């Protein structure tokens, strides 16, 4: 039942909301390929400009609302760059949360925004850096997942079909289908190999960390006994 | 064995009669 | 015979039937017969002409 | 007769309540892959039932290729009723929707 | 499916409920009383499972609608059970309500204020308001009746206000809001309610103890005798009654206990048994858990299975005949009971005869519904529960999945001369697979030839459908009749009732058609694509291009593929624009290609595009 | 197309008043009259229909079965396109004493 | 557990809104996904 | 391909008898079966054709046991066996052998003695087939893209050994 | 609750609007105007002219035929209006199309003029034919009416015509005039053409429970003639098996022995 609604959100068969936006950007995977291939798109500017015909769209969309907002979010993002995630500003939320991607040119994912802006800075090259920005903004607009798309079946098929390739045995932790079953199929509270990844500081040396490993590792009486003589 | 699978038009997605059935043998 | 393209799905009286005078019936008949005359409907108009004829004259 | 008039009033009231006016509509100006597929299929179905065609079918025998030609000249007289998860809808004509 | 046959009415929702005995008796076409199915000579016996009132059987016309075996839809009948029986599916539930109720005041042993608290919470949950159901627990003032009744009043006041407030806004409709989280909160409460209900030993309303009820695998209940501590408790609390004015228990006794309890506790059960508000205002009766009658399905769904020459008896009729034998026997036992009595004393025998009569019909009822609830007979006959869950189940084997018309299967063979979006169809399939093409002015020329060509010459036609709805097969006809029918395709309809319609030609699959190619297992939607038909002469196998090898995960090692031929333009458009091969270049798994050339073509390219190649 | 249209697509009669496919039946008409789809559940036995002043049945409301029994009402029947397994399922559920009510629009 | 879920449905007096792909297939209704996520209406000229 | 069928009349008093009953005889059956009711050894049979004939007194009608298979055949052997009796002898058991001709069809598997099996993709004409300097066109064509994955070098040495031994 | 459930049934068969006797004519006005709502199908051939569709398809076969819902004979329709599926100024409306077929379905509003004659209503008709057991009449020279022998007064005596047919004579002793006034006893819809069963003779007839006691003699005449008509009709189109005796003799069934 899970599909794309006309309000771009991922809704179940009964109308209950599952996601507010597909992957947080509403992009169709079968389109997200050359969307970061900026040099390719630049070498084929006029070819793609003719493909994504904007002349029959300029009257149906907004060209500034989202673009202005995108700068305001980028402003507060750069202000708290060194700051941690909990201390980050919550004044302006993403441009995709406030503007419909199919109606506002510029309501693009911050991931795409950062990647596109980085290309225009690191590469100074009859195409202007401003008219190329619009083409890529338009490419993202034309790369959106269609309302009605059964993202539910597609997701399970995208997890199922390649999990056939991992039917072969190990060459410690649970892998392949048994591990996938522990998650998706049984949601086990009693995992076969429960683990914890502990990030060690820089001020703690390789010898200190190994001594710490010994300090937590379970020690049995058997492990310290050499011989037992019963007379 | 593949000749029988070559002619049969599957009812569904294989069968859980293996380890999955013994995992389902746990009541809440 | 008795299909979706022949007969309607549902018929409902939107209001109670309001009685019409002899002159109103005759005014309607004249209006309906003239509009329809302007294939199996022809036999129904033929019968309708007899009612109109009875409401003002003799057969 | 009295109980039906109330039922009809409620039916039409709920319909109007769900209808999103032409100005307040906020879905994609683009015709979805699914909309195009159904429009071409439904119009082809109409063409096969001797429906008045608004294009010159120069030796065309396939109703779908006729429905495709009518789409190219935006002569398909159909409307898409885009439903939202609450039951409300946006009526979009085939003419106004952008086709790739 | 016919486009010439549109439907004006549609099912918008399905409501689940229980059939009442009074309801079945009125709709019934005939009362079934006879265990025999056929009279002598071979005619169905009156009052038996093959009665003609249940539908047309043995070249006889139906005695209800008058139609023959083809047009008769079949009619439901009924068996009058001489004593009520526990419905197997709802036995566990009626058992819960039997153990939870007091046998004296005939209320649930849980305190009325606590029961009302659940009724309040469950009423607020009929509408989508969980926050309010929890806020009810905040309403707080061995406790006097005048004080507890004020708590019930204040709680009812909050419930009526919270519903009206949310009803004023778009928070909940008159039909009530229902979500999965709302359903989760309901399921939690209905569970907690039954848990609290079963936990109480001594009745909180009237302090008298009730005798505990035990159960076995089969639908049968027993009453365990009270201990001396609880018997003396009944005596001391016996005077307060006056001022206000293991042994097997029969189905009637249980029904009579639950009858009063479901009347006295109607308020809570109203919301315990209704997911959304009860707008129908129907009473929640205990007799829904009991069966006073059995519906006899139409003869149409109980036909004897024919395998070659041998005609085998239907397993349902066998189980139904067993219910009929026991019913006639209890009718005689009750008739002998009615005869005699002044002489009694040893009444241990009359109850023993009654217990047998009750347990025997119950078993026959159980055997018919769910076999895994019936006693072992020296493999048993499957019940209706077993019929819905034979293997994968009726839902999985015949609803979610189905065997289809206008489809073919064949071993795939490679072909680099056909398009990457095409399928090489053998002429064998092309002369059998047909499309219902409606005849019009733009295609009269194309279809006239197909009609002349007939069902064995491609591109031909196997049949022609007139506007009256009738079919004219072109199979037996010679070129002369086919030529005459072709010159009669675009003739105007004389009948005004079919003037809207036009003739149809069931034409052979042409090279412009769409087909659904399928290679099992269909692990991803790319394993079921739309291909363009290319009829290849002198072929006995399905020809497929090498670019399709990846998506289907099909190797030409003697693999088999299914070909589906959709029969309408909406299904055509879908197979040509959505599920078509060209629109499946990139898989949605990683957005990477699954289409390309595989072996000779790669080695050919390295040589062709080499500098040395002039 | 696969799971319904080219499998078990059946245009079946349903009563709008009680929402069922199994109570509907074709009425048995007289020499000149036409057969009409009638619901056995919603229709009342002619004799049982007893009676401000006396009321008269509009003739179009009285239908007869093959057994010769007269019935009053149960004429609010329509046609719906459904899979045939549904009819077999409803029939099986009915044996178990379970009733399916199909809410059919228009009403 | 078809009969078990059916029992729970009857006891709840549940209304199947026929909005899930499975439910729609059971009653022969067009699936609400993709091409079934909207309605097609014909524009007619005469009043 | 040879297939054998046992036509036994057992299902103690003899009712079914091999042959043809008097007064009752459905049209053109004598084309497949001989006077004894058994088929003519060598006769072409398709599904529906009579493979034997008998008469049972219980139904007082002349019935036939039909041949049914998608592949047509020819009768190779008909053997009458009247065993499991001392003095009361009468035939009830007959064994019929079918000869089904099987030309190599598109789909049939072929393999070298090196585990290199492949289905018949097509029966390529000699004019369209590649022709050698000697004037020989290969009987079988194996694709070179089979060998890099299978690593069946035994077949490669078998090729130059077989050629050397033929010359 | 005992009478509450039965109360819903009475209102279902309750006569909405009764036909009143006016202008000292003595006859009750049965032609009435009733506004209705239809749910009709629209053929794709009528997609450019939808009003002509609804008319030729569903409203035209409706006229001069009895419609059960309006409770009378549709004499015609007036003011057809298609309800737009889109709630909104223009003549261009929209109709919802079925997902499976190209046909659309719409709600329509039209006023029907129907001939609604209830029982007890006094009507006039021109005598068409007059047999020994019934009198044929025509209401407005279009609607069929019949008065059975038992519904004719006892004082009346029928006379058979010799050499080209018959004629009925009233109580006074003179033949009956071209037009005849009668009361509606019953209205038969189920058949091909609408037929009105009429009476020429018309609670407090009880003389110590005498009304409850039926006169077998009079009750027989109305039952025998009814059965005789039903049995003669059932014998029409009756195929019986040809029986041939074990001699080669065909058994011929004929009540009359001689020619
Ligand atoms: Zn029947
Ligand atoms: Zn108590
Ligand atoms: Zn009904």
């Amino acid at each position: 039942g899970v599909h794309v609604s006309y309000d771009n959100s991922i809704r179940d068969a009964d109308g209950t909301l599952v996601q507010f936006m597909y992957g947080g950007d509403a992009i169709d995977i079968t389109k997200e390929s050359h969307m970061t291939q900026f040099e390719f798109c630049l070498d084929n500017y006029y070819a793609l400009l003719k493909k994504y015909n904007p002349s029959a769209l300029i009257e149906h969309l907004d060209v500034e609302s989202a673009l202005k907002y995108s700068k305001k979010t980028l402003k507060y993002r750069k202000k708290h760059s060194k700051e941690p995630h909990y201390k980050q500003s919550v004044k302006y939320d993403p441009v995709l949360a406030k503007y419909n991607p199919a109606k506002y040119l510029g309501s693009v994912s911050e991931n795409f925004q950062d990647k596109l802006e980085s290309f225009l800075d690191k590469n100074s090259k009859g195409v202007n850096e401003k008219k190329f920005r619009a083409l890529m903004q338009l490419k993202y607009m034309r790369s959106l997942i269609n309302p009605g798309e059964a993202v539910g079946i597609i997701a399970s098929q995208s997890v199922g079909e390649p999990s056939t390739q991992m039917t072969l045995n190990t060459f410690n932790v649970t892998l392949g289908i048994p591990r996938l079953r522990e998650i998706v199929m049984t949601a086990s509270a009693a995992i076969k190999t429960p683990q914890m990844t502990l990030p060690i500081w820089n001020d703690v040396s390789d010898e200190q960390a190994d001594t710490f490993c010994k300090s937590i590792s379970k020690v049995l009486l058997s492990e310290v006994i050499d011989k037992v003589i019963v007379t | 064995e593949q000749s029988h699978k070559k002619t049969k038009q599957a009812v569904s997605y294989d069968e859980p009669d293996e380890d999955e059935i013994e995992t389902m043998r746990e009541a809440e | 015979s008795a299909t979706t393209l022949n007969t309607p799905v549902v018929i409902h009286a939107t209001q109670l039937p309001q009685h019409v005078s002899t002159d109103e019936v005759l005014q309607f008949l004249e209006s309906f017969i003239d509009e329809k005359e302007n294939t199996n409907l022809s036999s129904s108009i033929s019968q309708l002409k007899r009612i109109q004829r009875d409401f003002k004259g003799l057969p | 007769p009295e109980d039906f008039q109330q039922h009809e009033q409620i039916r039409r009231k709920t319909l109007k309540e769900k209808a999103i006016p032409k100005d307040q509509r906020a879905t994609t100006p683009y015709m979805t892959k699914y909309e195009r597929a159904r429009i071409l299929g439904t119009r082809a179905l109409q063409i096969s039932m001797n429906a008045p065609v608004f294009v010159d079918l120069e030796g065309e025998t396939d109703p779908l290729r006729i429905a495709m030609k009518e789409l190219a000249e935006k002569k398909i007289p159909l409307v898409i009723r885009r439903y939202l998860p609450d039951g409300s809808f946006e009526d979009w004509s085939v003419e106004e929707l952008i086709v790739d | 499916m016919d486009i010439s046959k549109p439907v004006g009415s549609e099912i918008t929702s399905v409501d689940f409920g229980i059939l009442t005995a009074k309801e079945i008796r009125n709709l019934s076409a005939k009362q079934i009383t006879n265990p025999t199915v056929l009279d002598n000579l071979g005619h169905p016996v009156s009052g038996g499972l093959y009665d003609l009132a249940l539908g047309a059987f043995l070249r006889n016309l139906c005695s209800t609608c008058g139609l023959d075996e083809k047009f008769c839809p079949g009619h439901q009948g009924h068996i009058e059970l001489p004593v009520p029986c526990y419905n197997p599916l709802f036995f566990n539930q009626l058992y819960i309500y039997l153990r939870a109720s007091c046998l004296f005041c005939h209320h649930f042993r849980l305190k009325s204020v606590e029961v009302h608290r659940y009724a309040c919470k469950l009423r607020l949950l009929q509408y989508g308001l969980i926050d309010e159901s929890y806020k009810l627990d905040e309403i707080t003032l061995d406790i006097s009746s005048t004080l507890l009744n004020e708590l019930k009043s204040k709680r009812s006041e909050y419930v009526d206000m919270a519903i009206a407030k949310a009803l004023s806004d778009g928070r909940t409709t008159e039909r009530g809001s229902f979500t999965a989280t709302v359903n989760d909160e309901r399921k939690k409460l209905v569970h907690e309610f039954h848990k609290k209900l079963l936990s109480r030993g001594k009745c909180d309303n009237c302090g008298m103890f009730s005798p505990k009820f035990r159960k076995d695998g089969f639908t049968k209940i027993f009453e365990t005798a009270l201990n001396e501590k609880q018997i003396t408790n009944n005596r001391v609390k016996g005077f307060i009654r006056q001022d206000m004015i293991s042994t097997y228990i029969l189905s009637t006794e249980v029904k009579n206990i639950l009858d009063t309890v479901f009347r006295k506790e109607q308020c809570v059960l109203q919301y315990v048994f209704h997911s959304r508000p009860n707008l129908s205002r129907k009473l929640v009766k205990a007799d829904s858990f009991f069966m006073d009658v059995l519906v006899v399905p139409p003869t149409r769904f109980r036909l004897p299975s024919k395998l070659g020459e041998e005609v085998h008896e239907n397993s349902q009729n066998q189980l139904l005949s067993k219910v009929l034998t026991t019913s006639l026997l209890i009718r005689d036992l009750n008739d002998d009971l009615s005869k005699l009595k002044v002489s009694l004393e040893d009444r241990r025998v009359i109850f023993s005869r009654l217990m047998n009569a009750f347990v025997t019909i119950q078993n026959d009822v159980n055997a018919f519904i769910d076999s895994t609830k019936a006693q072992g007979r020296t493999v048993p006959i499957p019940g209706v529960k077993q019929a819905l869950e034979k293997k994968e189940g009726l839902f999985r084997k015949h609803m979610m999945g189905k065997r289809v018309n206008y489809a073919a299967r064949s071993v795939i063979s490679p072909d680099p001369n056909i398009e990457t979006n095409e399928i090489g169809v053998p002429p064998v399939f092309a002369v059998k697979l047909t499309y219902p093409e409606p005849v019009t002015a733009y295609n009269i020329a194309e279809l006239r030839q197909a009609v002349i060509n007939g069902p064995d010459k491609w591109p031909g036609a196997t049949q022609i459908q007139n506007e009256d709805g009738s079919l004219v097969s072109l199979i037996g006809m010679s070129v002369e009749q086919r030529k005459a029918l072709a010159n009669q395709l675009l003739t105007p309809s004389s009948n005004v009732s079919t003037h809207t319609l036009n003739k149809k030609v069931y034409r052979h699959i042409k090279n412009r058609d769409v087909v659904l190619m399928n290679r099992q297992p269909t692990l991803h939607k790319a394993s079921m694509m739309g291909h363009k038909v290319r009829v290849l002469p002198n072929e006995k196998t399905l020809r497929l291009h090498y670019a399709n090898t990846g998506a289907y995960n099909a190797d030409f090692d003697g693999d088999e593929m299914n070909m589906h031929f959709p029969q309408n333009e909406n299904a055509r458009a879908e197979a040509l624009n959505l599920a078509n091969t060209d629109s499946q270049y990139l898989t949605p798994t990683s957005g990477s290609p699954v289409r390309g050339l595989i072996q000779d073509h790669i080695s050919a390219g390295v040589w062709l595009t080499s500098k040395d190649s002039f | 197309d696969r799971l319904l249209n080219s499998s078990d697509y059946t245009q079946a009669s349903v009563c709008r008043e009680c929402g069922s496919i199994l109570t509907t039946q074709q009425s048995v008409p007289r020499i000149g009259s036409i057969s009409t789809v009638c619901c056995r559940r919603c229709s009342m036995r002619f004799e049982d229909a007893k009676k401000g002043e006396k009321i008269f049945i509009d003739d179009s409301q009285i239908w007869e079965d093959g057994q010769g029994n007269k019935f009053v009402g149960g004429n609010e029947t329509t046609t719906v396109a459904i899979p045939f397994v549904l009819k077999y399922l409803d029939s099986e559920l009915s044996a178990m004493g379970i009733r399916l009510r199909y809410n059919v629009e228009p009403k | 557990t078809t009969c078990q879920f059916l029992t729970k449905a009857v006891l709840d007096n549940e209304r199947e809104q026929l909005d899930s792909p499975s439910a729609r297939i059971v009653v022969g209704k067009l699936n609400n996904v993709g091409t079934g996520s909207f309605d097609v209406l014909a524009k007619v000229p005469n009043a | 391909m040879y297939k054998t069928e046992k036509v036994d009349l057992a299902l103690d008093p003899i009712t079914q008898h091999f042959g043809f009953g008097n007064d009752e005889w459905p049209k053109e059956w004598l084309e497949k079966l001989d006077e004894d009711g058994l088929p003519y050894i060598g006769t072409y049979v398709e599904e529906g054709d009579p493979i034997c004939a008998y008469f049972d007194d219980t139904l007082n009608k002349t019935k036939i046991k039909t041949y049914h298979s998608s592949e047509p055949a020819y009768i190779e052997e008909v053997n009458l066996i009247g065993d499991e009796s001392n003095k009361f002898q009468e035939l009830q058991t007959v064994s019929i052998k079918y000869r089904i001709r099987r030309t190599p069809q598109i789909g049939d598997k072929f393999s070298s003695r090196h585990g290199q099996k492949g289905v018949c993709s097509r029966k390529w004409p000699t004019i369209d087939m590649p022709f050698s300097e000697t004037g020989i066109q290969p009987d079988i064509i194996i694709n070179p893209h089979a060998f890099p994955s299978r690593m069946t070098i035994g077949m490669f040495v078998e090729s130059l050994a077989g050629k050397a031994g033929a010359l | 609750n005992e009478n509450r459930e039965t109360a819903r049934f009475i209102k279902k068969h309750k006569k909405q609007v009764t036909n009143p006797i006016d202008e000292k004519n003595g006859t009750s006005n049965c032609i009435v105007r009733v506004p209705i709502a239809l749910y009709v199908s629209l053929a794709p051939m009528y997609l450019e002219n939808p009003l002509q569709g609804v008319m030729k398809q569903h409203l035209n076969p409706l006229v001069m035929k009895y419609n059960n819902k309006v409770g009378g004979v549709v004499l015609g329709y007036e003011g057809l209006k298609i309800l737009d599926a889109d709630p909104l100024d223009t003549s261009e409306k929209l109709i919802k199309i079925t997902p499976d077929t190209p046909f659309g379905f719409t709600w329509c509003h039209v006023n029907l003029y129907v001939w609604q004659p209830q029982v007890g209503d006094v009507l006039e008709g021109y005598i068409f034919i007059q047999s020994a057991s019934h009198i044929g009449l025509l209401i407005h020279d279009a609607f069929n009416a019949s008065i059975k022998k038992n519904n004719i007064p006892v004082d009346w005596t029928f006379v058979h015509n010799d050499v080209e047919l018959g004629h009925w004579v009233d109580s006074n002793g003179e033949p009956i005039d071209g037009k005849l006034r009668f009361t509606v006893r019953n209205v038969h819809t189920t058949g091909r053409v609408v037929s009105v069963d009429g009476t020429l003779i018309s609670y407090n007839s009880s003389r110590s429970q005498a009304e409850s006691l039926p006169i077998v003699s009079n009750k027989k005449i109305v039952f025998d003639d009814e059965v005789s008509i039903e049995n003669k009709e059932s014998h029409k189109e009756l195929d019986l098996p040809e029986v041939k005796e074990d001699n080669g003799s065909e058994i011929v069934y004929e009540e009359n022995t001689s020619e």
